[PDB]
């Protein structure tokens, strides 16, 4: 009926980690290869995703429990959840008004048509925009957001995890914290935790769609050369 | 290989 | 005592290939990751070198004789001569006035101190600036320049070449053309061909110094992630 | 491997 001391520590630790790794200004984007509007936007998005992966890794490094997993396990979670955590954190920039990620002026405003000049299909971008709208509407607290991210990342059903029991133990402790939080701290959310866990199942389809289309990119050597070594390590299959 | 991932996890 | 029809074709083919692959404006540099002044300039230089490698490959594709070599041989020449051809073509941008490559305003003016923020040593940058000055002073015709480049690239003494006899046969035909050219077309160059062949021996030392320092870069995963996949293919040892 | 070099040589 009231948040415990250990549940409160987990929330402080996660909120801080997000703040330490999410620049709400998007000021570092001027360091990426400029966007252009033969896969025109692919340089800029690969730099964008590469930068994000580094922030996701820094966040994960601070989820309580994550550091003590084997390095193999840590890599296995990152490699599979990477794109999912990105789509998740990217919701803070998605604007319902124009239905686009707004990270700057005309330059860093990514609308549905630009990601088409990046090797992905207008047709399979449908669920991604849909996902971002339904999540925007969930009006999540920063605590629920950061919590959902850590839960997504700590899924024991990723290819490569060995200690799927410890990772499961970590992920349930984080769900308890979340149910508690919504329950004692989020009025009107009698149905919100289920709505949130539903979003997790959506992300796996997105993750799946992206893997099929990124494989198409990484198998054409003229497109993969536009990727970054981090991107190719993370989304490649060298495990 | 994962040289970079290992580095990035301090 | 007069250039032959076949020697003239080789010159036309090479001059055109250079023009088709060297933008004297440096206008595409705005597409590279911006220069910054922890290896500050390394993103921009890796993009610069990566872009150059693509122009070198396009030039090589048009050196008569090159296309008919096996793909293994073509790769072997490129992987070893790459940095040398770059230092060679880059002389067109080196200015004796301020002793720096001038490719734009304050942004794309690379002076000796900037390449220091790119993982290389002030101490071993000495021969490179020295090489660029002595070559600038040679006041080479565009024909002698393009010819010197093709000769550098067609050296049969590269690690990996299998048909070191055909590549040697190609490289001598190109030297004949060059000696002829200087002889019947470059007044006052009674000593120039030897001066030019000397520059080739210098490039191997530069090539050597760079390989030792790039290996240091590619062995630190936080610096290699700033490289490009093309750069890592070309200067890596995956043969 | 040289996937890219092979591509780049048409
Ligand atoms: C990443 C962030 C931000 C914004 C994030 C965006 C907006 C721009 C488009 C991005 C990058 C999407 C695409 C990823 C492309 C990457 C490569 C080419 C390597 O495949 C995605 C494949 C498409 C469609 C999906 C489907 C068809 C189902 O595959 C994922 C997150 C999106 C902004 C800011 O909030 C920081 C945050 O970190
Ligand atoms: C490349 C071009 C141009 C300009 C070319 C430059 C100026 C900028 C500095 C560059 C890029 C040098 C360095 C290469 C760094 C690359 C990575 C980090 C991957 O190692 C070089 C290692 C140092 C020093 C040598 C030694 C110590 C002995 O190793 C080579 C050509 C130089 C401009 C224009 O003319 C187009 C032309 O194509």
């Amino acid at each position: 009926h009231m948040l415990s001391d250990e549940q409160m520590q987990i929330i402080n630790s996660l909120v801080e980690a997000h703040h330490k790794t999410y620049d709400d200004s998007y000021s570092d984007f001027v360091r990426f290869r400029p966007p252009v509007r033969r896969l025109s936007m692919l340089p800029h998005l690969a730099d964008l995703v590469s930068y994000s992966i580094q922030k996701v890794i820094g966040f994960a490094k601070m989820i309580p429990g994550f550091r003590d997993l084997t390095a193999e396990d840590q890599i296995a979670l990152l490699k599979s959840s990477a794109i999912e955590i990105i789509m998740l954190r990217s919701n803070q920039s998605f604007s319902l008004e124009d239905m686009s990620w707004s990270c700057g002026g005309p330059d860093f405003k990514y609308c549905i048509n630009d990601v088409t000049k990046a090797g992905h299909t207008l047709e399979l971008l449908e669920p991604l925009v849909k996902f971002q709208v339904g999540l925007k509407k969930l009006k999540l607290h920063e605590e629920e957001h950061v919590l959902l991210m850590a839960i997504c990342l700590l899924s024991p059903d990723r290819p490569g995890v060995q200690d799927h029991v410890r990772i499961e133990a970590l992920q349930d402790r984080l769900c308890d914290v979340l149910q508690a939080y919504i329950r004692i701290q989020h009025p009107g959310g009698r149905l919100l935790y289920a709505k949130m866990i539903q979003k997790l199942a959506d992300l796996r389809s997105l993750n799946e769609e992206h893997s099929k289309q990124y494989r198409s990119l990484s198998f054409q050597p003229e497109h993969s050369m536009q990727l970054t070594p981090l991107v190719l390590e993370v989304f490649g299959s060298e495990v | 290989r994962h040289k970079i991932l290992h580095r990035l996890l301090q």
